[PDB]
């Protein structure tokens, strides 16, 4: 079985270092990672479950 | 392993026999990864973006 999708990053979400440019490749995570705006992330520290 | 309980992916850039050149992150590796290389734990594999 093949799918294929695109599974891009929305727009006005240029990556850091570049900024102002045209031709952002919304795909490429390393570019994009935190770079966002539409989406706060947001981690939660708890105890350990013990086995 | 149950796919719903390990959240890996092996379908993709990351495939199986692909993970056995992946280094394995130990108490030494952690302090030898740079930007690029990947590494993979409990057969999820990450990749580094900030060098060190």
């Amino acid at each position: 079985l093949l799918v294929r999708y695109a599974l891009s990053a929305n727009p006005y979400t240029v990556a850091k270092d570049e900024k102002e440019a045209r031709i952002i490749d919304g795909g490429d995570m390393d570019k994009m990672a935190g770079r966002s705006d539409l989406s706060v992330l947001l981690g939660v520290k708890l105890p350990k479950i013990i086995i | 392993e149950f796919t719903f309980k390990t959240g890996a992916t092996y379908a993709g850039e990351a495939g199986y026999v692909d993970r056995e050149q992946i280094t394995e992150l130990t108490e030494e590796s952690k302090l030898t990864l740079n930007k690029g290389d990947l590494f993979k734990y409990n057969n999820i594999v990450y990749k580094v973006l900030e060098d060190t």
